[PDB]
């Protein structure tokens, strides 16, 4: 599919130090529907594909001003408040596990070095899967339903809209001959507009001259028609053609899977008159929930350290859930 | 028998010409107002103390 | 100006792992008067100047024990809780945009590697410019007055105090001849003190001998008189000369500039009897402020997520400001 598509330059509000630029690593959309915390990031460049369209996981292709160029995959980075763990890369898409943050940055290195990054404001604080706030994923634990973007290269379900490109502006395409405008195409498709009479349209594959016109009165931009590009709101629509659209399948779709969650240790239990006393010893943050009959009166609290809890056990009964453990049931003696 | 003389004082920072607050004594406010008047089917502007 | 001045070694409380040292990257003063969050950091070394006094942006000069040595500018780093973005470097000064932190570290690499860093306790949490807590700087937005330290190399307004150096201790200057003390100057200015009679003062430009004295009873230190050094409270004053001072202009002065910002979306507004109801949907933290007549009763709150606000509209009127948007004005119907 990459023989028809190409990497592109698009608007980025922060290319470094809060300054806007026409970025070759521009952020399109950040997807966070995966309950496991995995982020599906869409970028303007294409990872795992070379300029000759061949697939190479160690390579990356980005739009280098006028034409696409090759870059290293090792130089690609994703960061929020601190660096992210990249779990998968293919074309315009990146899969990443990020720590808590308020911004999202995606960057890379060219050939002559020069780091290019794109920062977008994004609130990232993924919700807890289960009832325990843990750091590392365990081998064994309670099987809970969760969603993730699959690591697989294959593109069969999800899709994006594509169309013929817009116009990379380039003033070097025009020159004064001798007091008129000369547009030298250089084997490309160039869209030109001049503030002069006669001819000022196209989209041309050949050299054009505008007599008795000034170079400042004209506008030149790389043309096309032979390639496809993502239907980006950061790139203008092709004026000549109408609402002509194409569509391509995308890697890493969202799917229902299973997430392994840890547990804890049964607290030392002591009983009293219509009440239960628990000495909680958590090794990590653990959710403690309880309910009564007709009036359940649900209450919950995240237990961080050593805490003694005194709970009233009514005649109808009391159900207590301590982390990922099965609920404990308590009843008073007649 | 070795001694250290420590010296310190507090002058205006280099920022004082750029970043500063002014303490003023405000008294007897002078009221001014330009009164748009619809005079002879036309709007006239009068600026007076 | 760098032909007269020199980099120096000064006290640092933390050179790594909480241990104090005579640092070639010692922190003097951290300035945070810039409302845009830019930090003006003063260090003991000199960036952009070689040992031969020539200006070279890729080079850095630091005091290597006895004499100054050259180091790479690429190896220079600034960090708080995470790495900082260096916006400008010249002489003793560094400009940096830092994330939230409780300490400030400035470091570099020598020639034979060996990383030298200096950590000082510094509370960094820059205040919000405007009414919206954003991550990246936009191209377009509301123009608000802010201060920054200018990126320009030129030194014309701000200044620092300079004077002739203090003393670098060096025990290799003294030797036993044959059971007495020999002080070999080696074309330098050496300050010596001996726990023996006769002569034990100076500040000498020539070789000195102390008869019937032990090498352990003496103290030697390399001065100077030919060079200038910042009037540092971490380096001792020259004992021989009085209150002799010099002054030099410094780069990156503080100046009044303009900071660009963004805006939020207009909330869904519903009206009632002498009251206004707003359904706020913020995408990021947004400042919500309001005021009434004779008694304005100013109130403010940072809105983080979905919140419904019920505000009383008095006969005199109510002014409501939602983030970077122009204030909304409300009046009751007669």
């Amino acid at each position: 599919v990459y023989k028809a598509t190409r990497p592109y330059l698009a608007h980025c509000p922060d290319c470094g130090e809060g300054h806007s630029c026409h970025s070759p690593v521009a952020l399109e959309r950040i997807r966070n529907e995966a309950t496991d915390g995995t982020l599906k990031i869409q970028v303007s460049l294409q990872i795992g594909i070379k300029t000759d369209d061949s697939h190479d996981w160690t390579k990356l292709r980005y739009m280098d001003n006028h034409m696409p160029a090759d870059a290293e995959r090792a130089g690609l980075f994703v960061r929020t408040s601190a660096p992210c763990t990249i779990t998968g890369t293919m074309g315009h898409f990146i899969l990443a596990r990020c720590p808590k943050g308020e911004t999202l940055t995606v960057g890379f290195t060219d050939s002559r070095k020069i780091s290019h990054s794109c920062t977008h404001p994004f609130h990232h604080d993924p919700p807890v899967i289960g009832r325990e706030k843990f750091h590392s994923r365990p081998q064994h634990g309670k099987e809970l339903p969760c969603s993730t973007y699959v690591q697989s290269t294959a593109a069969t379900t999800e899709e994006i809209e594509v169309h013929m490109p817009p116009d990379t502006p380039d003033r070097t395409l025009m020159s004064q001959q001798s007091g008129n405008v000369k547009i030298t195409v250089n084997g490309q498709t160039v869209r030109y507009k001049c503030n002069c009479g006669g001819s000022n349209e196209g989209l041309t594959t050949t050299d054009k001259v505008i007599n008795n016109c000034k170079v400042d009165q004209c506008h030149a931009a790389v043309t096309n028609h032979k390639k496809w590009q993502y239907n980006s709101p950061l790139v203008p629509r092709n004026a000549e053609l109408g609402d002509r659209k194409g569509k391509i399948h995308i890697p890493f779709p969202l799917a229902n899977v299973t997430c392994r969650v840890p547990k804890a240790r049964n607290p030392t239990v002591t009983y009293g008159k219509n009440q239960v006393i628990m000495l909680l010893y958590p090794d990590h943050p653990t959710l403690l929930s309880y309910r009564n009959g007709e009036e359940p009166n649900y209450q919950e609290e995240w237990v961080m350290h050593k805490k003694e809890v005194v709970l009233t056990v009514p005649t109808e009964g009391l159900e207590v859930t301590w982390g990922n453990n099965e609920p404990y049931k308590y009843w008073p003696q007649l | 028998e070795n001694t250290q003389l420590s010296e310190a004082h507090v002058e205006k920072s280099e920022s004082c010409k750029t970043e500063f607050a002014s303490a003023y004594r405000a008294h007897t406010a002078s009221a001014s107002a330009k009164l748009r008047v619809l005079y002879q089917g036309n709007n006239i502007t009068v600026t007076a103390y």
